[PDB]
């Protein structure tokens, strides 16, 4: 017995059940005559990706033979019969199925009524023209239907009961989200917005830091062969009841959490410890679609990931099931921030700053996908775009992914809302304290620098690949009261901040402080430039401190590379400047991936005890990967591809893996080098066959035992094929 | 421009009352959405609307109609289980043996409006 | 490396880390004498169970040997120095730490400053005596403590470094939540419901039917030893962050998340399954307490556990930590609605239930924890109890423990804020729908209940065993405006309704049925009377069929051990009566644990056509086992327990376990009888010591293959010790 | 008993706005939680306070006072970094040498009383 449910749930989409093919109602007599019945001989989906039913769905780029609609639209069948259909005598209709257990007030087992017209909202199929033996449908699913692989049958109805269809895999229907249907909760009203977000499968990342923006490809894939099954499988995997996988909010609230594996659950092993044994380095992945399917075939979490190849994942997963997604670039993110909007920096009494109490950190940058739905839980005007962290946070729910939080929310401090709005809002609107930690023990906050965290957010322009700046929909104008209306409406609702910053105040001394770091190519040498600025007609000595820290791009360090002081004194009015050459010897032996450099300068003014305090981020430039093409750029045709790779440093790379990637022009390909020479070169020629038309992109990347996240990209122009 | 819309027995979006000063006065084609109460309706019989600015300010107007009331009919009875019903829904009621409603047939039917029911609810003997 | 974070995460009490007993500090000098700055040679924290700390801070209960202080409320200590103690030049203080990375601004290192006046809301510590080498502090803890056991050091400053006490066990400090103090966010502002919702010991559970309501009692012993380290385990095995023990509704809902084990990782594995091999049956716990250590010794989940026992544990678990918390049963719970506010039962066409389709099934009750505190996360109007049900069902984030809902919030529909609060509304708010399934595969409504779900809502009376209703604290009253109200806002934010009953009308027929079901002793013949009434002054013939089956208390039916039809004329304004016999040999052979029956009496109006439909349970009584006591009822005496069971059944019971509990009177205790002949009666006997005074409860239970869910109690006062 | 009470530039906890006619009138000793908008504040410059139903209505009345705003000052500065200022807080201005304040002085601090500055903040000749 099991008295806890009366039906095992309905959760697998994978799992199947064997409807009866005869049904029988009644004591039926001996040798019924059942051929008088109308006997299905064959069903017709028009399921041609050329074919209307596809194009008017927008689902011709799936690399899938079987039939996939979006929800809430209608499509068109053919059904012929043993003899002509005579509406007088014959009930029949379509059955979509999903799942072992399905059933009709669960909405998983759906009966299609023939009706005269399609009503608005309503499951049901109507006759739009007979012919012979054959009937031609026009159905409309609903608009909140479940999304996933449904099954299929016709089923007549005769006063002995129902006969039905046999199990025709060819007529399985992946029914989708659809964008383009006003009633569904992910309607987005604006064509070209639905081009990029959903019918876009190469992405744009960007990294570095603000002053020296980088930018990488990737590949979402997510129309390439069996990705759409894998991520039906990782809903599976997750256990989802697919009666909740028709609602976009839980279908996002659920596969974020499945991005993260924590344990052998999920499909990403998160790692930042830059040794990545036994597994690929995170900075090696060109794109979502090996992932996915690595995950697919080993059953088990790829190794190994990180913040944007989670978002790369979770964008890939959200725009195959069709919710519109983009990712978005935080730089100066504070993550773990448990809705803490203070980062606190510790400084010695002599105002150098304390590495060993300073263990908050701001990452240089962070990612994290937007989806576009309606949120019909919360109240009306938080639609739109909602915010998903993939990357674990500790959160109101332990450690674990943050949202969809609605960035209209966000943005006005309603963090009340589900889900985790605080830890989002303190992620981009957090301060960073500096606080003298006395030799007696006591804690005196020195500063407070407001402007810091969250200083840009960005994402992929529609239709290019240069930025968007979107940090206006995630906050007010900076210093503006609305800032602060936005700041009060959070502490309304469970921000913190633990330190009343109120014994905190201009200098009395008026004196600026500003550095600026160059931009450098690896392996250079290159100028830091300090300069203080006396606003007052009094005299002052300043003693100043440089700390330079190789960093994660996290912002964690590992080493301090080099630490400099300078005596100051400022005449009335007047100003100084000092130049600091940093050397390549001083870092290149000890740099990091990303190769993320941190630099704090701070001073005490003497005779006012004012502290100064300013840190700066670079991430040193790396030479791209050169790719090229040659013979014709035709669908079909054989295509060569040449990835030529040189090495930038003074020693010898060593196990060197390239990648080669680009959706409809090449599968996931990777290389191995066994060394390169210090200043040699490598190339590796490929020939590849395309199979999609237009502007596409060709992507590489390198990584080996030291050098990584270096990147490379070519657009190729393939023309249709004769 | 429009100014602040007054949803007397409803609301806009939470944020536009802290916000008053930054998003109002409004450009004319913005839309804004609005909701009713519960026990009040939209002239639609909506819960939820858009007003559209216009140079003649907002429109349609943002106003929510209270559900009329189940009666507590003397002498009488009524079809329906509902307490409470939709502005401009009707609602039918007749008469115990040997009564006679407002109108004076067995059956009357009734018109919920702005101020109440078209025609209060009762049976005359 | 690891870039992830700069310091690993401090998510374990158990953890601890060894601080310095000295630091020295910049160039110390040869030959400093550190011995002219104090020594801390002992410290008193005036820790005894009859002394002022334990007492003012109500934590004497606990069989516990440490200090245990509540949070908000200020305590002695005292400190005995080397030499007498100089405040223009001996700088010392109080060191509380937790955790294995204990940092300042986290919370988990805390510096207790001497202070001239104890702030609100600060720490602090005023010298109230000095008494030669020693000095009296009165240390202040905030009201946002961290809650947990803390470490204990005393350090003292000097120019050269600070000089701090060695790990001193014997000084670890329990410091738990305080609903006695005004700034703490469990705060209970009244006597009486702290001295019941935290200090008591013993719950009772209802159980049974609404028509037939049963008690049992349950120890939940949060006071017994190592509970309150099993409590601080329980969340170290969640790897709760110490920062986060802080908050209730973080604490809540961690606590509540780990007492339904998913594979392994939680404290009891549910099941409803009947059988329970290789475990314990649910229905055989007396209490909390061995559920509780032998998690804590076995370190792997509990078998097994259902929904009141999840809910005694969880109580036990936020009594201990000091939450105010009270187990409450609704009768009639809509368990597994999917925030659907409509059970469908299906109808054949002629009338009969159709129990092919009829899947949904309502539990005769269901238990949940409700935890007392503010919700600043959460608008005004919000605090006060919040539901917590422990027992997974689908909600937003998956099969996963639903809230803290505020009762406020769903009593008033509010269910946009969280956590899961449309889920708990349509729990207790659900309608039943009647449909007929036709032939014709169309479904028609053809009824709707709104009045059985959530019938009645109890909990324990405050002093006493009697039930307290509190139905009125979670939905208005029945068939009025503000129950309407409610019912919109609910579906304003997220609820549903699924099938439109709209077009339901009353039957114009003016017939009404009802039926009764006599209440019986488990093995006795009962009489259920069905009524019919016809209000009209038409002739009406009627068809009628009862269903009687066989249930889980979950509502899952397991055989239809009746079924009977009545033909039935109501001749113009009139009234009959139909009388059945229920028989022991129908139902005896085929109980389920708790003995539920359900019955259906479904009826057909022919000329109308209108459906009449009812069900009612019932619950057969099973007699009780009998405690009986000889000797000196006094706490160190010892005292002879008599516990006798009488076979009520026609056969023989087969491994009968007898279990007999009582905090502060017995441990936990069981017996193994192989058989039970029928009717004779087993007695077992113990002699137990009590270590608690004052009224005192023991308790038994009893489970077999084939008899469970039989219970015992008996009120015993204890006498002081001499 | 006391009525609704129309808290101005806040609110008291929302369902009272649905459930109106159930609630109040309130009994005498009754008290009720409510709370300003971002930007106000109560007389004692919380953000929430309880206000009590007496013979007298609501005491003290549920009235948010809004936030005096950072002055627009020149020949001079403000030593307050923040922009908008609580009722009763007082914030701290100075002149450049050879400038006085309206006070006269070489620094002045001024209130935000009940509604608006105690004075002007100005540095004069």
């Amino acid at each position: 017995f099991g008295g806890r449910r009366a039906v095992p749930p309905n959760n697998s989409n994978a799992a199947e059940d064997d409807l009866p093919t005869v049904e029988l109602q009644g004591v039926v007599p001996r040798g019924v005559n059942l051929q008088e019945f109308l006997n299905v001989t064959s069903v017709h989906l028009f399921k041609e990706r050329w074919d209307t039913n596809k194009v008017d769905h927008h689902t011709d780029k799936y690399e899938n033979n079987k039939l996939i609609v979006r929800r809430g639209q209608s499509f068109y069948v053919q059904i012929d019969f043993s003899r002509p259909y005579d509406p007088r005598r014959d009930l029949f209709r379509v059955e979509y199925v999903i799942g072992r257990y399905p059933q009709e007030n669960k909405g998983t087992y759906i009966p299609v009524p023939i009706v005269s017209e399609l009503q608005s909202g309503k499951w049901g199929a109507k006759i739009v023209m007979r012919e012979d033996r054959s009937v031609r449908l026009s159905i409309q699913s609903s608009p909140k239907c479940i999304v996933g692989k449904f099954r299929m049958y016709v089923a007549v109805w005769t006063p002995y009961g129902v006969l039905r269809t046999s199990r025709n895999p060819e007529t399985d229907t992946y029914i989708l989200f659809n964008p383009w249907c006003e009633d569904d909760a992910v309607y987005l009203d604006n064509e070209k917005e639905r081009e990029e977000y959903v019918l876009n499968d190469i992405g744009v990342i960007f990294y570095g830091e603000v002053n020296d923006i980088k930018t990488r490809s990737w590949s979402y894939g997510q129309f390439e062969d069996g990705i759409l099954d894998t991520c039906l499988y990782v809903m599976d995997r997750a256990q989802m009841d697919l009666s909740g996988r028709g609602n976009p909010i839980k279908v996002s609230r659920v596969g974020s959490a499945m991005v993260n594996a924590k344990d052998d659950e999920g499909v990403l092993v998160g790692s930042w410890d830059n040794i990545y044994a036994y597994g690929v380095p995170p900075s090696a992945w060109t794109g979502s679609v090996d992932i996915l399917l690595e995950y697919r075939s080993s059953e088990n979490p790829v190794r190994y990931g990180q913040c944007w190849v989670f978002a790369g994942v979770f964008n890939t997963f959200l725009r195959c099931l069709g919710i519109p997604a983009r990712i978005v670039t935080n730089y100066f993110s504070a993550h773990d921030n448990d809705a803490n909007l203070q980062m606190d920096i510790f400084l010695e009494e002599d105002g150098n700053v304390n590495s060993k109490l300073t263990k908050d950190s701001v990452w240089n940058y962070h990612c994290w996908n937007e989806a576009w739905m309606t949120r019909p839980d919360l109240p009306v005007g938080f639609g739109g775009w909602q915010a998903v962290d993939s990357t674990p946070q500790e959160n109101s729910d332990g450690m674990y992914r943050c949202g969809p939080a609605s960035v209209q929310a966000i943005k006005h401090g309603h963090v009340c809302f589900q889900f985790d709005a605080p830890f989002v809002f303190a992620e981009v609107n957090s301060d960073l304290i500096y606080i003298t930690a006395k030799k007696d023990g006591t804690h005196v906050v020195e500063n407070v620098d407001a402007t810091h965290i969250g200083k840009l957010i960005v994402t992929k322009q529609i239709g290019g690949d240069g930025m968007m700046d979107i940090t206006d929909t995630y906050k007010f104008q900076e210093g503006q009261e609305e800032e602060r209306l936005a700041l009060e409406t959070a502490l309304m609702y469970g921000a913190k901040k633990p330190l009343n910053t109120e014994g905190v105040m201009k200098s009395r001394s008026n004196v600026d402080m500003d550095f600026e770091v160059e931009n450098a190519v690896l392996g250079k040498d290159f100028k830091l430039s300090i300069t203080f600025r006396n606003n007052s007609h009094n005299r002052y000595t300043i003693t100043a401190y440089l700390s330079a820290n190789i960093t994660f791009y996290t912002g964690v360090p590992k080493a301090e590379f080099k630490k400099e002081t300078f005596d100051v004194t400022l005449e009335p009015l007047s100003f100084k400047k000092e130049a600091v050459l940093i050397q390549a010897g001083e870092y290149m032996g000890q740099l990091l991936e990303q190769a993320s450099l941190h630099f704090f300068v701070t001073a005490r003014i003497n005779e006012t005890r004012d502290v100064l305090a300013k840190q700066k981020s670079t991430v040193l430039t790396i030479p791209e990967i050169i790719i090229k093409v040659r013979g014709t750029q035709v669908v079909g045709s054989d295509m060569t591809v040449t990835v030529e790779f040189t090495n930038p440093l003074k020693e010898t790379l060593r196990n060197v893996w390239v990648h080669l990637d680009g959706p409809g022009v090449t599968r996931p390909m990777k290389k191995m080098f066994r060394e390169i020479r210090p200043n040699s070169t490598v190339q590796w020629e490929e020939v590849c066959r395309p199979w999609v038309s237009g502007h596409r992109k060709l992507i590489a990347s390198m990584s080996s035992d030291s050098l990584r996240h270096v990147y490379g990209e070519l657009d190729v122009q393939i023309q249709r094929r004769p | 421009p429009c100014g602040f819309p007054h949803v007397e027995n409803g609301r806009i979006a939470q944020y536009y009352y802290t916000f008053k000063s930054f998003y109002f006065p409004m450009s004319i084609d913005k839309k804004l959405s609005f909701f009713c109460l519960a026990g009040y309706t939209t002239e639609s019989g909506r819960q939820e609307e858009q007003t559209t600015c216009t140079t003649e300010g907002w429109s349609p107007e943002p106003r929510c109609f209270k559900k009329c009331t189940k009666p507590d009919l003397s002498n009488g009875y009524i079809s329906d289980v509902k307490l409470l019903y939709k502005i401009q829904e009707n609602m039918r009621y007749g008469c115990a043996s040997g009564y006679k409603t407002t109108g004076g047939k067995d059956e009357e039917v009734v018109q919920c409006l702005s101020d109440g029911w078209s025609s209060q609810p009762t049976c005359r003997k």
